[PDB]
């Protein structure tokens, strides 16, 4: 159905205790939130609180993860929100919780282990940035690996690297290279700023076997999007590879949000959402585009300096919800 | 401000000796000669194509990039060809190959890092850069391959830089190449992913339009390349005037530009009128809108009619009211509301600049963003596939180093760039 | 005291010129005489050289003429953020420079286009800028909003739209002017299809010149610039009264020129008379300054205006009893020598808000949304630090203008 919002933020920030300002977005339930002046009640499919954790995310966000997986429908999680909101600490985790990368990962591993016997997949990892609207494989630096469509349609990235998971942890540690593989530079606004969005996807082949040869396989990729944070020219306040970097960023993001408006209608008369406008939304026009599920975790927090950043990821959510895809099978043979 | 013409393969650099034929006139400069210019203004702003050093040799600063010798030793050894400083020609002695894949993969790719080399020689010349002039035709080696090459390099060194781009695409009617479609297909997909305003020029849009427009009888090739370069001049340098409301490259490319990809414009002269006879001077205002926006008249094949506008600029150079300018644009708005699109309140751009086209008195050059261009592309990638069905020329492409996904890629791209200019349209 | 003025884009400048040159025309002061009061502010290089190369060259000095050789662009973004960033602070300097030379001043009389990229983008900052570092002065922009149905850019709204959400918090009156409203004058009461832009210039650098000129001079009446805001603005929103001139007649071909008082001043509310394509379709006005200057018995005008005040087919606002500030000058007008002005021995320079405006921020704000609806020309300002949230954030900032400007009139 329509992609599930889900809004989480973040304890108390130093800046925000400084500010002494009204939480931006205060949930009066979980689900149920009200944003800053009005009069500003949002209903969500789920939201989460300031005192909600991440824990919290995990559950929520990885049982839809778990019923596409068991329907093989294909995963899709947007990480959204500025810089600072809470994207990492979702996706990575904190440094001490475990993230929802690591517990989806986990949660896959269970899926296939749970059933080895029907289900024999093939794991595949596949980590990559869009940097510059440049795409890299993470796990073989390199220059950015030319991008083709397949035969049919579809634009897939030649030259990721695979890796199939010897473990869970092992993942873990090839994944925070990875995620040190990814462009970062210090902001003001953040200890370390994403300066690209990261792409971890796998390919799984899930062979369920009937009979005596097989059955049907069951295709997942799943993939978890750590967006970069937009900034702004008088957030950026400096020029140059910063002004440059957070202005690719922001031709993105806006590309993106086209996506989802021309989703919403334009697309329901025909193709006219543009999957071109961005080298993620044309690998995203297969992936979500393909099939159904897609999750996003609106990332907000309550500072005022975020109340831009916060009030547009809830305009997000709006355009996100606005966005009903069907549910669609993917099966290969 | 500043920019820096491009000349890629032949084509692209005959037209070069016609652009920089006219220009220099529009500038009093001769052969290696200074500015004679009749006036004092056709000074204050030629930076933008030239350079001091001497204090009489303001040497064009464009790029002549070429794998056939025998061209540019034509150019060069003709009329204004000694004005180009010998550091410019970046030939290849190779063979230019009429193979796209010959001048962008194999042959062109080495001659790459000795241009951009001088690109960056001209670009580091001193002020603010604005971006380049890019002529050539897509329907040869050096042009389409090495020419779509060139600007791939250009906009990942200079992001910022706006890139206008002149297309020769490939005429309907004949073709004055075989395997056109691919040498074709395979830039416009370089195109529509880099240079960022694109003028597309069409031989035999120009002979009606040369043959009809002009009672010219024997329209020489010096002739179609010289009326091609008399837009571009309309365009650029033109707008480097002053003007009651004066333009550049940017407000011309930020206000056509509706989506991205690039869009690709139609260009249209005003004063069209045959010599001796026809000078007519019915230039009052009326007859340029009258001239400009007509069907012929327009340098591309496709005609207007055939689909709604999204932008136009009406690039006017010559002392006119800017009420009779601001006003004709309205009605011209109004008789066709049914072609011109709707969700943009005021399509036109109309820009003004002060000094006319030196000898005649009132000009003004036409930049369509019209999706009747679709009926272009589709045409260019129509002769694909009837062809690339059955592989045709292609082992000459693919004996070059060259991939079976690699016309597929730019058909769909470009097959695509025709779907996406029909959701406007509608 | 003193109003500096900041002619800030292309045409803000040429207007600039123009309103300049009348000034010194009925000043005594040749080329070559004082020295001016103001700046000129451009992204455009050959356009401030216009003031550098032709007339009232060296009336100027190179310091009150800022440039940046870059480029306009005409978006708002870019020229808002992006690259008229980087000039603001070279900008600001000079109206700190010429504001600490000067003795106790008034404010600054702000010149802009407000469909441009210098025009819209920079001085959307620039008036942001002062708002803040002299919070304590009059800020009276003089605009030149879109044409109503002739405008140019192709984004003019985009543009128009961020320029009033960010100015409007920080002026404290806007006058407007509309380019096209003054060509029907130019047409109707002046008879030329010929007027070149030199000439709207000359008819605003008139009306402009009853306004500061003539005012801040002496009288029977006189009226600072305070006054204006003060008996001007009902609230806050800095509302923006139109510009309007009596004796608009045409120096060949009529002439009843001795035109009493009493017709000049009826001349004015007739829709068909004032530099603004907002005719008094129903728009109550709510507060009128009326200008006058030259030769003028107060009788004439506390008459003129009391038959005025019983017409009733002019309705003003129920809440106004009487908003009619008379200002009186002594100097009559001063025409071009040979332009196509008539020469009166008197004029009125009325201004005034009007719920009128109401229709034109309404079709000036319907035209952003359909291009918005589409995100048109979008990629432009996005690629130059701005986002979804200034568009859109700004287009239910000027929502709330126009519930302002129904809500203050309509009802009783
Ligand atoms: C006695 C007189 O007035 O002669 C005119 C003339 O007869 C006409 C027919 C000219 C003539 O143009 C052509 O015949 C022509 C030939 C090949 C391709 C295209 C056009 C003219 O040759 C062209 C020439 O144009 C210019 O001088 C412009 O500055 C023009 N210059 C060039 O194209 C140029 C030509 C040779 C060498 C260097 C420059 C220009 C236009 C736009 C931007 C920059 C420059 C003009 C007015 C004339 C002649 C000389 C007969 C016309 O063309 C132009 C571009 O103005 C053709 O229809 C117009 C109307 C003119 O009245
Ligand atoms: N009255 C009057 N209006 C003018 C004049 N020049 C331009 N305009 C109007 O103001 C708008 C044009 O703004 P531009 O000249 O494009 O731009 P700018 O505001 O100078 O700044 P940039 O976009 O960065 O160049 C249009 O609506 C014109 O009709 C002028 O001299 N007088
Ligand atoms: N819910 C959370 N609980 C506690 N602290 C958090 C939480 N979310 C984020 N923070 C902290 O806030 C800071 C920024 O979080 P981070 O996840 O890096 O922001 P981001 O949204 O991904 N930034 P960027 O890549 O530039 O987009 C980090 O120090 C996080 O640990
Ligand atoms: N207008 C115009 N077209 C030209 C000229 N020369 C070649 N062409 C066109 O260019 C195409 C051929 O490509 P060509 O320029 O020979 O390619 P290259 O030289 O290998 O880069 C044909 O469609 C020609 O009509 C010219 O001087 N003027
Ligand atoms: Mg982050
Ligand atoms: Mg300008
Ligand atoms: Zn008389």
């Amino acid at each position: 159905h329509h992609m599930k919002v889900v809004v989480r933020v973040r304890p108390e920030n130093t800046k925000e205790k400084a500010a002494g300002f009204h939480k931006v977005v205060h949930v009066v339930d979980k689900h149920i939130l009200v944003f800053d002046p009005k009069d500003l009640k949002f209903v969500f499919d789920a939201v989460f609180d300031e005192t909600s954790t991440q824990s919290e995310v995990f559950e929520h966000t990885t049982k839809p993860i778990l019923r596409s997986f068991l329907n093989g429908y294909n995963c899709t999680v947007l990480a959204y929100g500025a810089t600072g909101a809470g994207k990492t600490h979702t996706m990575l985790g904190s440094a001490d919780e475990p993230g929802v990368m690591y517990l989806t990962m986990l949660h896959l591993y269970k899926c296939m282990d749970e059933i080895k016997e029907e289900k024999i997949c093939s794991t595949a990892v596949s980590y990559l940035e869009v940097y510059n609207e440049q795409i890299r494989d993470l796990l073989v630096n390199s220059g950015p690996l030319a991008v083709r469509e397949d035969t049919q349609k579809g634009v897939v990235v030649h030259g990721l690297t695979l890796h199939q998971p010897k473990s869970s942890e092992e993942i873990l540690h090839l994944l925070d290279n990875g995620n040190k593989n990814r462009t970062q530079h210090p902001t003001d606004m953040n200890a370390t700023s994403s300066r690209s969005h990261a792409v971890f996807q796998i390919y799984l082949r899930q062979q369920d076997k009937t009979a005596s040869i097989n059955q049907n396989v069951r295709i997942a990729k799943m993939s978890l999007i750590d967006l970069a944070g937009s900034e702004r020219a008088s957030t950026s306040g400096a020029k140059g590879t910063r002004f440059v970097e957070g202005t690719n960023i922001n031709r993105s993001l806006l590309a993106l949000g086209n996506v989802i408006n021309a989703l919403a209608d334009s697309k329901r008369k025909n193709q006219h959402i543009p999957y071109r406008n961005s080298k993620l939304t044309r690998l995203l026009k297969d992936s979500l585009g393909g099939n159904c599920q897609t999750i996003m975790i609106a990332a907000v927090s309550p500072s005022s300096v975020f109340y831009d950043d916060t009030y547009n990821t809830l305009k997000y959510a709006n355009r996100a919800k606005d966005i009903k895809s069907s549910l669609k099978s993917n099966v290969l043979n | 401000r500043e920019i820096v013409h491009i000349q890629a393969g032949q084509c692209g650099n005959q037209i070069g000796a016609k652009f920089w034929e006219v220009i220099s006139d529009e500038h009093g400069i001769d052969p290696t000669g200074s500015y004679h210019g009749d006036s004092d203004l056709q000074l204050e702003r030629i930076n933008v194509y030239y350079n001091e050093a001497a204090g009489n040799k303001y040497v064009p600063r464009a790029i002549l990039v070429d794998l056939e010798p025998g061209t540019m030793d034509s150019v060069r050894s003709g009329p204004f060809g000694q004005i180009f400083r010998p550091d410019n020609f970046v030939f290849g002695q190779s063979g230019a190959g009429n193979n796209w894949a010959k001048g962008h993969y194999t042959e062109g790719a080495e001659l790459v890092d000795s241009v951009l080399d001088v690109v960056r020689k001209e670009s580091e010349s001193c002020d603010c850069l604005q971006g380049f002039q890019l002529t050539h035709s897509l329907g040869g080696g050096t042009g389409s391959g090495m020419g779509t090459l060139l600007i791939s390099k250009i906009r990942e060194e200079y992001p910022d830089r706006i890139m206008n781009t002149f297309s020769v695409v490939p005429s309907p009617k004949v073709s004055d190449t075989v395997v056109e479609p691919y040498n074709a297909t395979l830039s416009v997909h370089q195109l529509v992913e880099n240079t960022d305003e694109t003028y597309c020029i069409d031989n035999e849009a120009l002979y009606d339009i040369c043959f009809r427009t002009l009672k010219l009888t024997t329209p020489t090739y010096g002739d179609l390349n010289h009326l091609v370069s008399a837009t571009m001049s309309g365009v650029t340098t033109c707008l480097r005037f002053p003007g009651q409301l004066n333009a550049d490259l940017r407000k011309l490319a930020v206000n056509m530009v509706p989506f991205p990809r690039l869009h690709f414009f139609m260009p249209g002269f005003a004063p069209l009128t045959s010599r001796g006879s026809q000078q007519y001077r019915a230039l009052t205002v009326p007859e340029l809108t009258q001239q400009m926006f007509d069907a012929k008249n327009m340098m591309a094949a496709c005609d207007p009619r055939h689909g709604r506008y999204l932008t136009v600029a009406a690039v006017f150079r010559g002392r006119m009211s800017m009420k009779e300018v601001d006003e004709q644009m309205l009605n011209v708005q109004n008789k066709n509301s049914s072609y011109f699109v709707e969700w943009i309140p005021n399509n036109v751009k109309t820009a003004v600049c002060d000094i006319p086209p030196r000898g005649l008195k009132m000009s003004a050059t036409f930049i369509g963003n019209s999706t009747a261009i679709q009926e272009l592309f589709k045409r260019i990638s129509e002769q694909f596939t009837a062809m690339f069905r059955r592989k045709a020329f292609l082992h000459w492409y693919t004996g070059e180093g060259m991939d079976e996904m690699e016309f597929t890629e730019a058909e769909s791209n470009m097959n695509d760039l025709v779907s996406e200019y029909q959701q406007y349209q509608d | 005291r003193e109003c500096i003025s900041i002619h800030v884009g292309q045409a803000g400048v040429q207007i600039g010129n123009a309103c300049w040159e009348l000034y010194c025309l009925e000043h005594g002061i040749q080329p070559d005489g004082h020295v001016p009061r103001a700046v000129f502010v451009d992204l455009e290089p050959t356009v401030i050289d216009e003031v550098r190369t032709g007339t009232y060259r060296q009336l100027f000095h190179p310091e009150q003429l800022i440039t940046g050789k870059e480029d306009a662009a005409n978006n708002y973004a870019r020229g808002h953020y992006t690259i008229g960033k980087e000039i603001i602070d070279l900008v600001l300097d000079r109206i700190r420079k010429l504001a600490d030379q000067c003795t106790g001043l008034q404010g600054f009389s702000v010149f802009h286009s407000f469909g441009g990229g210098t025009g819209s983008g920079f001085t959307s900052l620039l008036m942001e800028r002062l708002s803040v570092d002299y919070g304590k002065k009059s800020k009276l922009e003089f605009s030149i909003y879109p044409a109503p149905q002739v405008s140019t850019a192709v984004v003019e709204p985009y543009n128009s739209i961020l320029t009033t959400h960010t100015t409007l918090e920080h002026s404290d009156c806007a006058f407007m002017v509309d380019n096209e409203a003054i060509y029907d004058i130019c047409r109707r009461n002046l008879d030329i299809e010929r007027p070149t832009y030199t000439n709207l210039n000359r008819l605003i650098g008139q009306i402009v010149s009853s306004i500061t000129a003539s005012l801040r001079f002496d009288g029977a009446l006189n009226v600072d610039l305070t006054e204006f805001q003060t008996n001007l603005v009902p609230y806050p929103r800095g509302h923006f009264p139109l510009a309007t001139y009596a004796p608009v007649i045409s120096a060949e071909k009529a002439y009843h020129e001795q035109l009493s008082v009493a017709e000049i001043t009826n001349a004015c509310f007739e829709p068909a008379n004032q530099m603004v394509k907002c005719d008094p379709r129903h728009g109550k006005y709510m507060a009128c300054c009326l200008l006058y200057r030259g030769d003028v018995v107060p009788k004439d005008v506390n008459a003129a205006i009391a038959t005025i005040k019983t017409k009733r087919t002019i309705q003003f606002v129920d809440w106004c009893p009487t908003g009619f500030k008379v200002g009186i000058n002594y100097e009559p007008p001063t025409v071009v020598p040979g332009g196509d002005l008539a020469k009166v021995q008197r004029a009125v320079c009325m201004l005034s808000n009007t719920t009128a405006i109401a229709e034109a921020w309404a079709r000036l704000d319907h035209k952003f949304d359909l291009m918005y609806a589409k995100r048109a020309f979008v990629h432009w300002y996005v690629g130059e630090g701005m986002e979804e949230g200034e568009f859109s954030e700004a287009r239910e900032d000027m929502a709330a203008l126009e519930k302002d400007y129904e809500e203050v009139g309509v009802d009783s």
